[PDB]
């Protein structure tokens, strides 16, 4: 049919990256589009705010949508600023939180995996911390969060489930299993309750 | 007769060689310059932040330059001993030239500067030799020994130090056709490193050898306000620099205090600030983490710090002893001070320098709104103590009349019926003012 | 010898944790996937071990029968770290090596190559039935009933029950194996032609 | 001169102004396949134009006929043409049928502009004076030779151009003699295109470690046949490596560090990817210095290995698994026991790049892998075109090998390089045992008529590899005087030969006054002159001028006329 089988009820990871790329990020421009007091074509986009793009001043931090920050970072015309949660100190704090509370997930942003991957691939030289350590802490967080998920998929009842603080990519990859096992355990229950 | 007598060459935001071949000659707001030894001589590399108007280049160097200075139209190179200076405009329409400075016994070039009107070379003896853009000399003058230089588009700012006259600055605007002076050898409040130089320091000895006076940079502002950074780690602005009688040295930032209040509570010393430029609360400075004060070849991202007055009292800040909590009573007062100084600075450039970006009026209006909001908060705080005279005195500085009506409401609501009549009288006086 | 053993264990632990070729920690992922399907092992390539830190490879190829148990201990510790929520009973993982060294002909294995790592080819002509080698050997003193435990590495140097009561004399050989509390592993004898 | 060193940025800016439009793709880069230097130069250009988002098309062209056909097919919208690795030795405006009056727009006002610009970019020194001096459409990226060593030719060309009694006629002949002596010169190579484009990048300021590595690869591609050029360009690369390497030395290795290093890189064959014994055995230089082709050479090699104290079992072990005791003492052992056999030139300094945990690799090994991928990566006028198609296709395999994410292709290239060197060694010992090289007083002919794997040598690169093997072997023989060599290889399917006139060279590491003067390959003019008369179905289309395809029956009369030809 119109929509392929693997896109039926889930999002392909490319679509998750597409969704994440619409979030604003803070950049240090390497150009200056701010018209002086004393021609030029303005952005005038339709799905975001062009105000922060027509007023870029070199080495003056602004906020632009991520898919534009990446487009400028394709050249040497900007420098993506890593979010505060993507530092070694904060990653260590989150890892300690995960190791301290074995029943609930840490408060990482919903796009932490996708943003980490995108920034590590396209902005590998804009981190105040060694990227070889940020990768090693992102992987550690992913491992701990995977251990907690496998021990909660052991609570797949037929009423509901509270996956608090879970990210977006993790939810996306767990959707076809959780939402298809709970459906079967609900069909069994409703068949039993046919009286 | 030693130590501070060594007029060793200095360029803005310089760097020592340290334990490697990489050295940063200059870090202006428009780029940085690095040198690496090819096992027998240096190869200069000049990079620019605003990629889109300039293009970085690297060239073989045989003289082993020690001084550099970057403008928006050209960069100038200098040498410490036998100081043959070289000036090279970025654009190819202007041809670069080299010149040999008159060197005497014990003489050594300390700092160099350039300006689209004239190019200025320093001298340990205290000479003020100047040339045109193309190298032809214009005038030779002798002053107190120049130790640093930094120039804006048309204005030149220098600090003169001597063992007898002390640290004296001088802000001279050469101008296109009018050499209008604004200061000359005036005393300055920068604290030279003396106690910290008494053989008690770790890894700072090499940097102090590189720069005896420890002054990290003399960068301007986006509106021409001179700024000073050094060992004390506090910015020094010239608020009313237009009038020589109105000279004002205001410490606008406190690096150590801000670092402590953002570090979680520890008095961390492993964080060092290398300022590059300031533009309306936007201080761009590399925050190196480690035992080495100067950065490395992969220059880190210029993280931005905001200006903060040294009004933060430790006694008040240690209310929650260990996201450091801030006393709300003093936070609003500090915001008031910041808005006041920023409005005063903007007004100076409003009528004189004219509009710069087309939004100075709007940002000034928003700043004035915040200025009166801080006054309203302080008025409410004074009313909380049932001090009617305190609120009355604070209400005379209100600018917007709508803020004064809000003050009337605060007086009529904060258990102060007596303040109602006085604030209403102030408002009625403002009717005719 | 405790300090050197701990240093070797920590080094190979860091090899497991930190090694990655391009954006993927190969051995962390392999260890987790192996644990998921109850495959308590880790197939470690030797080019990767050489490239990571050649000193570790030199130590391994010098005295394999003494270093490999340490590497198995490091693998077990990493497995506990990355598959168990802090605050056990996990078997000692097995190290499976993959090498591309030059193959030594089966007849060329002589007095030298003894205790070395050799890669060779042949055709299997016989496979024994599975034996049972003990790893955890719960043991009890015959007279004073002093129950203790022994852990076996199964890499013969070139261990036996203690010849002491080890906490009245209890005799020279006072230990009898408790077979209902021991843990065994299966071992098979091949025959290469 | 047309474009000097100091004004490459002018050419780059002109290209940007003319064809940096995101609307369409107005830039086309013509690259000569079967040339590692051109491959690295085109990779540099591809990366540079990717940074500036300049849409471009890269076409691998094998021969001049393909160039002419593509230019005829070329649309008029494309207003910027780059010829990489060729075009500098022929009358391109005449060859492509170019008349400036049909390509000129806005003639006015002392200036001229054209609707299409062709930038030739190669290193072969016989610059065509009608290209470097008498054409505005054709723009040549000179390396400084023309502005310094072509003053007399410039004057001679301009006087004849402007002048269209007895003194006038005498002076014209005198000037025309200057032009003629400029021609009738062998085609050499003075510079590397990769170094030229890296100089352009240094002017623009886009230099980085990847571009420096491509420059090193392009330069090291010249070390086998033009060692004087490589030795000339080596100090610049050595300085650049020091300039670009970060100051954070002696740091711990991390899975992301890329390190260009200048460390002892012995002049062996794939030392790090094969056994030590195989590195000595298959080396061209070691073979020349020891004559391993005969039976006694292997005994000499075994005796050398025993002398150094390296067991044959350890010597034949793969380099990764060689015991760290021996592998860490290679420098000392080579110092002690190499001057005895005359292999002191084996010890050398090269560039070695390690990418994190993936193990070291030197530029010498990398270019051998790239060359192998070019050679064997994947009635008569049609099968030959199929060969050209496969040869063009191999260019993209060698191109993809450069990417760091395709190491599984570089390893395949290494394996192919080992196999091809083995085949070259086998054919060389077959040629030198049967004494197939017929010594002459003009040129030492050698024709491959029959044998194994003879289909490998229809590729010009493999034939040049075998020729370099033979020439290295002959160069170290004092009795054999220097003389050009000719290789041929019959293609049974097409019933055609592949004559590849080579050039002799002095022994490696021997620096004398006559060594300083380069040897010039005179076969191009001889082949063209012989083909112009006496029609013999010769196909002279290769950018490598001294390579032709000749019919099986017409080979012998062609060689007879070439013997009668005193041009070379
Ligand atoms: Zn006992």
């Amino acid at each position: 049919m119109s929509l392929p089988a693997h896109l039926q009820q889930t999002f392909s990871p490319e679509e998750i990256q597409f969704i994440v790329e619409n979030e604003p990020i803070k950049i240090f421009p390497r150009i200056t589009t701010r018209q002086k007091i004393r021609n030029h074509t303005r952005w005038q986009l339709i799905t975001t705010d062009d105000k922060a793009l027509n007023n870029m001043v070199a080495m003056r931090s602004t906020e632009v949508v991520l898919w534009i920050a990446l487009l400028l970072k394709q050249q040497s015309k900007c420098s993506i600023v890593a979010p505060q949660w993507l530092t070694t100190k904060e990653l260590d704090r989150k890892i300690q939180y995960e190791k301290t509370h074995p029943d609930r997930f840490s408060e990482l942003p919903w796009n932490w995996l996708v943003l980490a991957r995108i920034l590590f691939n396209k902005a590998k030289d804009d981190f105040h911390d060694p990227i070889h350590e940020l990768r090693g802490k992102i992987q550690d967080l992913r491992e701990i969060r995977q251990i907690k998920v496998l021990k909660g998929l052991k609570y797949l009842n037929e009423s509901h489930l509270q996956l608090d603080n879970l990210s977006l990519l993790e939810i996306n990859e767990l959707r076809p299993f959780i939402t298809e096992i709970m459906d079967k355990l609900r069909e069994i229950h409703t068949a039993s309750l046919t009286a | 007769n030693t130590g501070k007598f060594r007029y060793m060459p200095f360029s803005p935001a310089g760097t020592p060689f340290g334990f490697t071949d990489r050295r940063y000659l200059t870090m202006n707001e428009v780029g940085y310059v690095s040198t690496v030894k090819n096992s027998e001589q240096y190869s200069i590399t000049v990079s620019f932040f605003d990629v889109g108007r300039f293009r970085e280049y690297h060239f073989e160097d045989l003289f082993g330059y020690d001084l550099c200075f970057l403008n928006e139209k050209g960069t100038l190179f200098g040498q410490s001993k036998t100081g043959q200076i070289q000036y090279r405009p970025h654009d190819s329409i202007h041809s670069n030239w080299t010149k040999i400075i008159p060197l005497q016994a014990g003489e050594r070039i300390t700092s160099v500067a350039a300006t689209p009107v004239r190019v200025i070379v320093g001298t340990s003896l205290g000479y003020f030799r100047s040339f045109n853009q193309f190298g032809v000399p214009f005038a030779v003058e002798k002053t107190s020994p120049i130790v640093a230089l930094t120039a804006q588009n048309y204005r030149v700012f220098s600090v003169h130090y001597s063992q007898f006259h002390g640290l004296s600055y001088s802000l001279s605007e050469l101008g296109t056709s009018s050499k209008r002076y604004y200061k000359r050898e005036c005393p300055l409040p920068m604290s030279l490193p003396n106690i910290n130089s008494d053989m008690k320091k770790d890894a700072n000895l090499d940097y102090y050898n590189f720069n005896p006076m420890g002054i990290k940079s003399l960068f301007f502002s986006s509106y021409g306000d001179p700024c000073i950074f050094g060992s004390d780690n506090t910015l020094l602005l010239l608020s009313k620099w237009r009038s020589p009688e109105e000279s004002k040295w205001l410490p606008i930032l406190d690096s150590n205090m801000e670092i402590w209040k953002m570090s979680g509570g520890k008095e961390t010393t492993d964080i060092h600030v290398w300022p590059l430029a300031l533009a309306y609360d936007t201080l761009n400075c590399i925050l190196v983490k480690g035992k080495h004060i100067w950065p490395e070849f992969p220059l880190p991202l210029p993280s931005e710090m905001e200006i903060r007055m040294p009004v933060f009292v430790k006694s008040k800040l240690l209310e929650e002893n260990k996201e450091i909590q801030i006393p709300v009573s003093m936070a609003a007062e500090e915001e008031y001070l910041r808005s006041k100084v920023l409005s005063e600075l903007l007004t100076d450039t409003l009528e004189n320098d004219g509009e710069m970006y087309g939004n100075e009026n709007e940002v000034l209006a928003a700043l004035n709104g915040a200025y009166d909001k801080a006054l309203l908060r302080l008025f409410a705080s004074a009313c909380s103590d049932q001090n009617v005279e305190k609120a009355l005195s604070l209400a005379h500085e209100l600018k917007q009349d709508r803020a004064l009506t809000a003050a009337v409401k605060i007086s009529e609501r904060a258990e102060l019926p007596s303040l109602v009549k006085k604030i209403n009288n102030i408002r009625e006086a403002r009717y005719e003012q | 010898n405790d300090d050197d053993n701990t240093e070797i264990i920590k080094s190979f632990k860091n090899f497991i944790l930190e090694f990655r070729l391009d954006s993927q920690f190969i051995y962390r992922d392999q260890l987790r996937n192996n644990i998921l399907v109850k495959n308590y092992s880790l197939t470690v390539n030797m080019e990767h071990l050489i490239g990571y830190n050649e000193d570790i490879y030199k130590k391994l190829s010098d005295e394999p029968s003494d270093i490999i148990p340490l590497f198995e201990t490091a693998i077990t510790q990493v497995a506990k770290r990355i598959s168990i929520l802090s605050r056990n009973s996990l078997p000692t993982f097995q190290l499976i090596l993959n090498s591309n060294a030059n193959q030594i002909p089966l007849r060329d294995l002589d007095s030298e190559h003894v205790s070395k790592i050799v890669r060779l080819s042949g055709i299997i002509i016989s496979t024994s039935v599975l034996s049972s080698r003990a790893t955890y050997l719960s043991i009890m003193c015959r007279n004073c009933r002093h129950t203790t435990s022994i852990t076996i590495n199964n890499f013969n140097s070139i261990v036996s029950l203690p010849r002491s009561c080890l906490s009245k004399n209890c005799g020279p050989d006072p230990y009898i194996i408790i077979h209902e509390s021991s843990k065994f592993i299966d071992q098979q004898f091949l025959k290469l032609q | 001169m047309y474009y000097g060193i100091s004004q490459f940025s002018e050419a780059y800016n002109k290209i940007l102004r003319n064809s940096s439009s995101h609307s369409s793709c107005q830039l086309v880069i013509f690259v000569s396949c079967l040339n590692i230097d051109a491959l690295c130069a085109t990779k540099m250009l591809s990366l540079l134009f990717k940074k500036q988002l300049v849409q471009s098309q890269i076409v691998p062209i094998f021969g001049y006929s393909e160039l002419r056909r593509h230019y005829s097919q070329l649309d008029d919208n494309i207003n910027s043409l780059l010829l990489v690795g060729f075009g500098g030795v022929i009358d391109l405006e005449a060859f492509l049928e170019i008349d400036p009056q049909e390509y000129v727009i806005d003639t006015d006002s002392g200036e001229q502009s054209f609707r299409r610009d062709i930038y030739v970019l190669d290193a072969h020194r016989p610059w065509n004076l009608d290209n470097i001096f008498g054409s505005q459409i054709i723009q040549c990226f000179d390396d400084g030779t023309v502005d310094d060593t072509l003053g007399e030719q410039k004057e001679a060309y301009y006087k004849l151009l402007e002048l269209d009694r007895k003194q006038r006629k005498k002076q014209i002949h005198e000037y025309e003699g200057v032009l003629e002596e400029y021609y009738s010169q062998g085609t050499t190579v003075v510079n590397s295109i990769s170094a030229q484009i890296y100089s352009l990048l240094s002017a623009i300021g886009e230099t980085n470690l990847s571009n420096l590595w491509l420059n090193i690869l392009g330069t090291t591609s010249l070390d086998i046949a033009y060692a004087q050029v490589y030795n000339r360009l080596y100090p610049l690369l050595q300085d650049e490596v020091k300039r670009l390497t970060p100051s954070s030395r002696n740091s711990v290795k991390t899975p992301d560090t890329l390190t260009l290093n200048i460390q002892p890189d012995y002049y062996l064959f794939l030392l790090r990817h094969s056994s030590l014994y195989d590195s000595f055995y298959y080396s061209n230089y070691v073979n020349a210095k020891l004559s391993l082709w005969n039976e006694n050479g292997k005994k000499r090699l075994h005796k050398m290995f025993a002398r150094m104290g390296i067991p044959l079992s350890t010597a034949q072990e793969t380099w990764l698994y060689m015991d760290h005791s021996i592998k860490r003492e290679l420098g000392i052992i080579f110092d002690k026991n190499l001057d005895r056999y005359g292999l002191q030139d084996i010890i050398r300094d090269g560039f070695v790049r390690t990418l994190g945990y993936r193990g070291s690799i030197s530029a010498s090994e990398f270019v051998e892998a790239l060359t192998a991928l070019l050679e064997v990566g994947n009635n008569s006028a049609q099968k030959l075109t199929n060969l050209r198609k496969r040869w063009v296709s191999n260019f993209w395999l060698s191109w993809d090998a450069l990417d760091d994410r395709k190491v599984e292709l570089l390893n395949r290239g290494i394996q192919l390089a080992q196999d091809l060197q083995r085949a070259i060694f086998n054919t060389g010992v077959a040629i030198l045992e049967k004494k197939l090289i017929k010594h002459l007083r003009i040129y030492r002919l050698c024709v491959l008529q029959d044998g194994p794997d003879l289909d490998l040598y229809r590729n010009p690169l493999t034939l040049l590899r075998l020729g370099n093997w033979l020439i290295e072997c002959c160069a170290e023989s004092e009795d054999k005087q220097l003389l050009p060599m000719v290789l041929a290889s019959i293609d049974e399917n097409t019933d055609t030969y592949l004559v590849a006139g080579l050039t002799p060279r002095y022994p490696r590491g021997l620096d004398t006054i006559h060594t300083k003067k380069p040897i010039l390959n005179n076969f191009s003019m001889a082949f063209q002159q012989i083909t112009a008369e006496t029609d013999a179905k010769v196909r002279i289309d290769n950018f490598e001028s001294s390579i032709i395809e000749i019919r099986r029956e017409d080979l012998s009369p062609f060689l007879e006329k070439l013997t009668l030809s005193g041009l070379l």
